[PDB]
């Protein structure tokens, strides 16, 4: 560790790829989010995990189109990139005005709707595609 | 004695049931009263977009 911190050759390399900042973050959110949604598929995901997979999708869906097929982000990604995460707020805040918390309620289990899974990756597939 | 038999022996076995009733209850609420897993907030509740 000591001959690696005084070592120049080790620093100017360092610099050379700190020129690549912003995809790193861009791709460790992919693993820090899919690590947070295979723990929400087992179920014990806190609330935080949740909303950190929401802002990946977000990040990666509205602020990463435009930060690799134009290299630059200005205008539009930023806007568009709040306004999902405005977007996706309502069926949060109604859910914790309108009730004692998040906690699911027994309910009917046929009254939710539920699709092949083939369906719905082929609809995620062709939203990410249009996007793109 | 001028004195026969009263209210029923149907009321008996109404009361009886009654009380046999609320016995197993609390019997069994006595047992299995707390087993608590877990509980998560369904803040990705997928049905309403997804
Ligand atoms: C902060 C959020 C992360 C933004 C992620 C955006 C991103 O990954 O964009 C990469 C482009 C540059 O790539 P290249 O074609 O220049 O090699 O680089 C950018 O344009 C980054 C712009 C970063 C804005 C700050």
């Amino acid at each position: 560790t000591l001959t690696l911190v005084l070592d120049p050759f080790f620093w100017m390399y360092f610099s050379w790829t700190w020129l690549f900042w912003p995809w790193f973050i861009a791709v460790g959110l992919a693993g820090y989010g899919i690590y947070c949604f295979r723990k929400h598929w087992l179920g014990e995901a806190n609330a935080f995990e949740q909303l950190g997979i929401v802002t990946s999708v977000f990040t990666w869906l509205t602020l990463v189109p435009p930060a690799y097929f134009n290299g630059y982000l200005e205008g539009w990604p930023y806007v568009f990139f709040l306004a999902y995460h405005y977007f996706f707020f309502f069926n949060v805040s109604v859910r914790k005005r309108l009730y004692g918390d998040f906690y699911a309620r027994t309910h009917d289990p046929k009254w939710d709707v539920n699709t092949p899974l083939w369906s719905r990756i082929l609809f995620g597939v062709g939203i990410m595609v249009g996007h793109w | 004695p001028m004195e026969t038999q009263i209210i029923s022996d149907d009321t008996w076995k109404l009361v009886d049931e009654i009380w046999d009733k609320k016995v197993e209850e609390i019997k069994a609420e006595a047992v299995i009263q707390i087993e608590e897993e877990k509980k998560k907030p369904q803040i990705l509740m997928a049905t309403h977009f997804f």
